[PDB]
RNA sequence: CAGCUUGUUGGUGGGGUGACGGCCUACCAAGGCGACGACGGGUAGCCGGCCUGAGAGGGUGUCCGGCCACACUGGGACUGA
RNA sequence: AGAAGCACCGGCCAACUACGUGCCAGCAGCCGCGGUAAUACGUAGGGUGCGAGCGUUGUCCGGAAUUACUGGGCGUAAAGAGCUCGUAGGUGGUUUGUCGCGUUGUUCGUGAAAUCUCACGGCUUAACUGUGAGCGUGCGGGCGAUACGGGCAGACUAGAGU
RNA sequence: CUGGGCAGUAACUGACGCUGAGGAGCGAAAGCGUGGGGAGCGAACAGGAUUAGAUACCCUGGUAGUCCACGCCGUAAACG
RNA sequence: UCGAAGGUGGGAUCGGCGAUUGGGACGAAGUCGUAACAAGGUAGCCGUACCGGAAGGUGCGGCUGGAUC
């Protein structure tokens, strides 16, 4: 059935990112409005907003496009899956795109990017690559 | 086994070569000055002298036991 | 494949088969050299090919070629046998060497003259 | 070993004059042998092993030797055939050769190989000693008076001594400033394809 | 001046009431030495009728490979037909490493510094379409900020910021 | 190779040992291991290392250095720290 | 002045002509070469690669992303069990609190010497050798972090069942 | 006599879910066991024609089997 | 008491040899057919049954990786 939710919210906002839709709509927690917000520091989306769904909340996510038809969002890719965790440490932290991308690594001070992850010294667990 | 218990203890462990987390069981053998316990019981022990050909551990003490 | 899947049931590369037994783990290795006879080769390439039955010393029984023109060996000859296949000749896997024991090398050979055995001039 | 044999011929296949001017080449700027004026194909395989080649017959350097020269070029910082030509460079013939004590590479090897050359006051006689920062090539005191050295007395300026080295006066003794980098060093040759030699 | 490589010349034939019909195709890489690569394929009746034919196409499809100064700015992995070709960056010591076919679009495109390695199959006209879909992918730092609405500063690492400057000084 | 184990798994009282201990002995309880591969068959001294490889891995255990095992084959004590 | 050889020269793969030979003699790692003009067999000349060595065979790793974790596949190429039910196992929606096993930060103990990479130093250079630092992917003890996984005690109705 | 499915109401339980090595059940047709039944069709069979031959195609006949009851077999281009 | 080697006994397991015999692969330019590829001259393959020198033939069910309107 429905597992790991953190593949479906890439998986949405690649299904729409390919199909240049502007907004995208999906069901609502905690871990997805925090990485939500570290897509919206970094400027692959921009500004997102909570509606009020039927049951529980919802997240409804405003996406960015260029002058032309130019995606802002290059690639999206679930790292850590549910049948397979991957851990990194803080001498170690992946390089995506070789710097030009982002790695949303889960620290225990908060969802935090590669080189947020790196000038504070902490390792964690690597949610997605970004790039 | 009249004043011994068997413990099932579990272990988890990556994985050398393709990363998963393992989840893997034991059982020992430990000690029982008084046999005060039944079947569930999350036990606690500790490792001693050799007290039998195979048993190693002692029952320290009993918490939440078998409901 | 559904890395569960390889923690129960590995990865197992293919078994490696053994190119050239019968020398068992010798680079060389002599025999006795019966039957040296002569056979013809497959549907092209036709010629006549000059093999023989030794029996080498791990006590078994090859079939061996014999490079180059002319040779001394009848019956009892003390042979040196190589490995190498010949591709032709369809179940012939090792080679005669030249200048050996009881095989004289190859008379007037003025190129190459180290395989097939040959001190340089006199 | 050396090469012991003729200088034009592997100065005419890899298609550059290899050593300091020669009349025998550009009379014949072609390949030797029977099939010499022939069309050849223009490999890939062709251009980096004649580059390299172009490297050992300059400094007469035998291929087990000049492959160690690559395991640490590549294992040093920087490029590779910076620091490749840098410790050819070194070579103590190659230093006799540019500071103008010797007409030919063939003649300043004999010359360190006879032992007519200190360098801390050490009788060196290895045609591959390397060269530190630092380092004084000295004369020995017995080889002065002699006809291959008075003849490098007065023929100190037709070839141009490079910036890395220093020649003084009536001492004739090299004093070496520093590793020359790239500029200082003469081009006959590329430097990229004999990296690509070794990758095959 | 350009500089221009043919890859692979085969001799294509074609079945008739009489007999065979032969012809030859002859792919040809073009390059300006400095950026620009294009690849034109080219087929006639005669060898250097082809070679003039896919010169003639590779001048008509050129476009731009974004460079650092010597090699590319970011790993890239490019699908042809079947064939796969991954390009990644180098130390500006080491030269170009590439097979036979991937060899003439990066030299022609002006890489100096490169390793490459093909994985999908092993014919020469598509592992130069592969290594075209690699370059496609690749994309410039001060164009991947206005993609993001960033500056260049913390968009880039601190590497290729000043491996950019050592170039043009 | 799919059922192996009866001093086998545990307890008590003795004996033994440099020392804990079915290590041994008498009685009492009926257990212990196993599909996460018990029991069996084939092969092998183990490691720092060595060779290859872009790395991950793959093959190997030769000099040197650590440890183990054996001294014509099989068993056994004695002397002594 | 006492001191040069060895293989190769059709493509892969650097390096070609002449004569003898006529499916013969023979060559060869592959696929192929030789049937009266052979750059592939034998010789001579020439050439290339190395050089006190050069080649052949045996053995292992690479190329082989042809056991694929890094890094593959399964409509027709090799490959979806005839189909379902279910045991062990693997996996798990939203949310509050907590323990700190996984994870992660830091520090002490340990990871012998030699070999290995770096930097200097000593044998005329180099191999070799000494010293200093890295390495030793780990494991144990103490003290921090709680985002995520998991354990414990609850809550919720969107999945599931009635 | 009896199994499943779908839509609506949102009354109820509150993650009870998905998959599932071994295993177990079901499983076209042919076949096999015991006993029934047997119109038509029809392997084997026989005769005729065709043909160099015709152990086949085509034709007239025709036994098992096809059908029923209770068991076994557990295979199919069991396929989208 | 325990106890190595030795002696007797019935089994377990892995290999050599064997008159004779079953198939498999490859050889040459052998003998008898023509089953498949075209509607391959009766559309082909799949499971099963019986039969026949040999391919194969026919029954029952199935597939289109064949047709037909
Ligand atoms: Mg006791
Ligand atoms: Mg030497
Ligand atoms: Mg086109
Ligand atoms: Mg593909
Ligand atoms: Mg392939
Ligand atoms: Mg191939
Ligand atoms: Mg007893
Ligand atoms: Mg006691
Ligand atoms: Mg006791
Ligand atoms: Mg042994
Ligand atoms: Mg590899
Ligand atoms: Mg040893
Ligand atoms: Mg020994
Ligand atoms: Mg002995
Ligand atoms: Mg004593
Ligand atoms: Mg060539
Ligand atoms: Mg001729
Ligand atoms: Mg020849
Ligand atoms: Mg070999
Ligand atoms: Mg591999
Ligand atoms: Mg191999
Ligand atoms: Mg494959
Ligand atoms: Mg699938
Ligand atoms: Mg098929
Ligand atoms: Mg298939
Ligand atoms: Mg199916
Ligand atoms: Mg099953
Ligand atoms: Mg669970
Ligand atoms: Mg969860
Ligand atoms: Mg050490
Ligand atoms: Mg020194
Ligand atoms: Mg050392
Ligand atoms: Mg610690
Ligand atoms: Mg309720
Ligand atoms: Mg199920
Ligand atoms: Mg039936
Ligand atoms: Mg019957
Ligand atoms: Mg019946
Ligand atoms: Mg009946
Ligand atoms: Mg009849
Ligand atoms: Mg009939
Ligand atoms: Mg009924
Ligand atoms: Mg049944
Ligand atoms: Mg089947
Ligand atoms: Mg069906
Ligand atoms: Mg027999
Ligand atoms: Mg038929
Ligand atoms: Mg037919
Ligand atoms: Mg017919
Ligand atoms: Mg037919
Ligand atoms: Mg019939
Ligand atoms: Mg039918």
């Amino acid at each position: 059935t429905m597992t790991d939710p953190i593949a479906d919210f890439l998986t949405r906002l690649r299904n729409a990112n390919s199909a240049y839709h502007d907004e995208v709509s999906l069901p609502h927690s905690k871990l997805k409005a925090n990485i939500a917000q570290i897509l919206k520091n970094e400027g692959y989306i921009s500004d997102f907003r909570t509606e009020d769904a039927r049951v529980g909340k919802s997240l409804v996510i405003q996406l960015k496009y260029g002058p032309s038809r130019e995606r802002s969002i290059a690639g999206l890719r679930r790292v850590s899956k549910p049948g397979l965790r991957v851990y990194a440490k803080s001498t170690n932290l992946p390089r995506v795109l070789g710097g030009l991308g982002v790695a949303i690594i889960s620290t225990s001070s908060g969802l935090l990017t590669d080189r947020q992850a790196a000038r504070q010294g902490v390792g964690g667990e690597v949610l997605a690559y970004v790039w | 086994m009249q004043k011994t218990i068997v413990v099932e203890l579990e272990d988890r462990m990556r994985h050398p070569l393709y990363g998963k987390i393992i989840r893997t069981t034991k059982k020992v053998k430990a000690h029982d000055e008084d046999s005060v316990a039944g079947i569930g019981d999350r036990v606690s022990l500790m490792e001693t002298r050799p007290l039998s050909a195979t048993k190693r551990w002692r029952l320290v003490e009993i918490l939440e036991k078998a409901k | 494949p559904t890395i569960q899947q390889l923690v129960r049931k590995g990865r197992r590369d293919k078994i490696s088969k053994v190119k050239t037994a019968a020398l068992k783990g010798s680079p060389q290795r002599r025999g006795v050299c019966t039957r040296v006879y002569t056979t013809t080769p497959k549907k092209p390439n036709s010629a006549l090919r000059k093999v023989a039955r030794v029996k080498l010393t791990s006590q078994v029984e090859v079939t061996a070629y014999i490079p180059g023109e002319g040779h001394n060996l009848q019956e009892h000859s003390m042979v040196l046998v190589r490995g190498g296949r010949v591709k032709d000749l369809p179940g012939v896997r090792y080679k005669i060497i030249r200048g050996s024991l009881d095989t004289q090398g190859v008379k007037n050979r003025k190129q190459a003259r180290s395989r097939y055995g040959a001190k340089k001039e006199k | 070993a050396r090469y012991t044999g003729p200088v034009t011929r592997k100065s005419r296949r890899l298609r550059t004059d290899l050593v300091g001017g020669d009349q025998a080449f550009e009379k014949r700027p072609y390949p030797p042998g029977q099939h010499g004026r022939a069309r050849i194909k223009e490999s890939e395989y062709l251009l980096q092993l004649q580059e390299k080649q172009k490297a050992r017959f300059t400094y007469g350097v035998m291929e087990k030797q000049f492959r160690r020269y690559y395991e640490e070029a590549v294992r040093q910082p920087g490029k590779t055939g910076e620091e490749l030509l840098k410790i050819l460079e070194s070579r103590l013939d190659n230093v006799i050769y540019r500071a103008g004590l010797a007409r030919t590479r063939r003649m300043a090897r004999q010359l360190v190989s006879h032992g007519h050359f200190n360098v801390n006051g050490v009788h060196v006689n290895v045609p591959s000693y390397r060269v530190s920062q630092y380092d004084i090539v000295d004369v020995r005191d017995k080889s002065l008076n002699t006809v291959p050295f008075q003849i490098a007395r007065e023929t100190a300026g037709e070839r141009p001594i490079p910036s890395w080295l220093q020649v003084v006066g009536e001492r004739q003794r090299v004093l070496i400033h520093q590793l020359p980098e790239r500029a200082q060093i003469d081009v006959p040759l590329t430097e990229q394809l004999i990296v690509e030699y070794y990758s095959k | 001046n350009y500089l221009e490589r043919v890859v692979a010349i085969n001799r294509v034939s074609k079945v008739v009431k009489g007999g065979r019909r032969f012809s030859f195709t002859a792919l040809v890489i073009v390059g300006d030495g400095n950026g620009m690569v294009g690849v034109g394929y080219g087929k006639a009746k005669e060898v250097p009728a082809a070679i003039a034919k896919g010169v003639e196409e590779a001048r008509k499809s050129f476009f731009r490979v974004p460079l650092i100064g010597g090699t590319i700015t970011h790993p890239v992995q490019g699908e042809a037909a079947a064939g796969v070709v991954l390009l990644r960056p180098a130390s500006p010591g080491t030269g170009v490493i590439a097979g036979g076919a991937a060899r003439a679009v990066l030299e022609c495109a002006g890489v100096h510094d490169i390793l490459a390695k093909s994985l999908g199959s092993d014919n020469a006209i598509n592992v130069v379409h592969a290594t075209v879909a690699a370059l496609k992918l690749l994309q410039r730092p001060e164009e991947v900020a206005a993609r993001r609405g960033l500056p260049i500063e913390d968009v880039a690492p601190a590497g290729m910021l000043k491996a950019r400057r050592k170039s043009e000084a």
